[PDB]
RNA sequence: AGGCGGCCCCCUGGACGAAGACUGACGCUCAGGUGCGAAAGCGUGGGGAGCAAACAGGAUUAGAUACCCUGGUAGUCCACGCCGUAAACGAUGUCGACUUGGAGGUUGUGCCCUUGAGGCGUGGCUUCCGGAGCUAACGCGUUAAGUCGACCGCCUGGGGA
């Protein structure tokens, strides 16, 4: 459509995979990527490394939009929510804040089944 | 002062995650944070906070 | 359990006290006779100087840099099924590598003398084609995929 | 969960893990405990002067 | 007892206190009786977002009417009744009095500039350790499995039941 230089950058994380999406603030997306959706397979999918491919392949969706500038929102429990940030910072973006909507540590779920030491 | 409805008194007992303190920094001399720990979750219902911080 | 065993420099070559090239013999040697290497040394170089070789400086240590090894790996467990990561070696098992992929390279098909199957190898080692590359790519495009849980 | 820091990189260093409480270095667990020693080691015993 | 939980305003049994007053053994337990439900189920109609026996499919395996994954009915919920069973577990039947200790809470009431992060008394509760006592040994320990008494039921090797 045409360019608009701001909007926020949105990174969902689930226990078996993790979605990275751009929107701007008349609530719709501009760009989307997926650790699955960027070639990646089982244990392979559920990684923090899946997710920071998914930076770039997003960053090649949002081309159109002219934006320099973003904000980050964090959601979900999974590997994935912590890994991407510094990825999409070197993905040709500068991050102004960062923000999440994480719940207080009492749900559980997911014992690491790896080392650990 | 002296009373929880007040957000300037309020603001003090709760943290930048909408959490309640511990007892060393509320001045109820380990005796009245029982009570501290409920007017606090009072105040939600008195519009002062929201119900949790991440909505 | 720890291997790290004593400690083996070997020894320097007899007429200009090279390192690399005592070294090359002892990858050439086979029923343990070093004579057959010695048929190989400097014959190469000189046969070379029959077809392309220009400069003899480093005589064919930046042969065995433009050969470049880059794709091993090792097995990781916790039990029964492995994983498969690769490794970044160290100048000293790149050197011992690049050693004979290009001797294996020049032995690939049965010809006459293998100083002249060698100079072949030695020309071809300033383009690099066909062997030791074309193996090589074909397993790299592996070489993030298996790094991705650790 | 706190960590909504602005840095742009990954540092190569241990920052906020493994050395204060949950262990290690501080607030060990498991890895083999004793019993007995509770009721062996009380007061020093050695420290004054070793040297 | 089972268990009880967002907040707000109600309806309401019990328990605890201080000063007085009025009773004058009114104290304990109880054969057979007479009564409480966690969850799931039923009797009758509503209500139906998660979820989920069954149902309906997939995977795995030589097989898989199971695990696991994907959909999903009863049910979960409300009224008026039934079911009366559980780790109902603190594996500790029920009433009182008697008893060297350490450490931590909950709530009345008396006297004090509370000139004390309250303190010293006096009442009712409540948690983690520990010594005398108990005991096959484990476990109990002033809220005892201790100590001295009152009462009601059951057991006598297991399989078979």
């Amino acid at each position: 459509r045409k360019q608009v230089s701001d909007g926020v950058a949105h990174i969902h994380a689930s226990f078996n995979n993790t979605i990275v999406t751009i929107t701007d603030r008349q609530g719709n997306a501009l760009g989307w990527a997926t650790a699955g959706g960027s070639g990646f397979r089982g244990s392979r999918k559920s990684t923090p490394f899946a997710a920071q491919v998914a930076a770039e392949r997003c960053a090649d969706a949002v081309k159109e939009y002219g934006i320099k500038n973003l904000e980050v929102m964090v959601k979900g429990p999974g590997p994935g929510r912590e890994s991407t940030i510094r990825a999409l910072n070197a993905a040709g973006f500068r991050i102004t804040n960062i923000t999440d909507v994480t719940p207080i540590p009492h749900n559980g779920c997911r014992p690491p089944k790896k080392r650990r030491v | 002062e002296i009373d929880y409805k007040d957000i300037a008194t309020l603001k003090n007992y709760i943290t930048e995650s909408g959490k309640i303190v511990p007892s060393r920094i509320t001045g109820t001399r380990a005796k009245y944070q029982r009570q501290l720990a409920r007017a606090i979750k009072r105040a939600r219902y008195l519009s002062l906070l929201p119900y949790t911080d991440r909505h | 359990r720890r291997r790290v065993i004593g400690q083996r420099k070997i020894l320097p070559d007899p007429k200009f006290g090279s390192e690399l090239l005592a070294k090359f013999v002892n990858i050439l040697m086979v029923d343990g006779k070093k004579s057959t290497a010695e048929s190989i040394v400097y014959s190469a170089l000189e046969t070379l100087a029959q077809r392309s070789g220009k400069s003899e400086l480093e005589a064919f240590e930046v042969a065995l840099e433009n050969v470049r090894p880059t794709v091993e790996v090792k097995s990781r467990r916790v039990g029964g099924s492995t994983y498969q990561v690769p490794v970044e070696v160290r100048p000293v098992r790149r050197n011992a590598l690049a050693m004979r992929w290009i001797v294996e390279a020049a032995r690939k098909r049965g010809d006459k003398s293998m100083a002249l199957r060698l100079a072949n190898e030695l020309s071809d080692a300033a383009e690099n084609k066909g062997t030791a590359v074309k193996k090589r790519e074909d397993v790299h495009r592996m070489a993030e995929a298996n790094k991705a849980f650790a | 969960i706190k960590v909504r820091e602005n840095e742009p990189f990954d540092v190569a260093l241990r920052r906020f893990k493994r050395s204060c409480e949950k262990a290690g270095v501080l607030a060990e667990v498991r890895r083999r405990e004793f019993y007995e020693k509770p009721t062996t080691e009380r007061k020093r015993a050695k420290a004054s002067a070793v040297k």
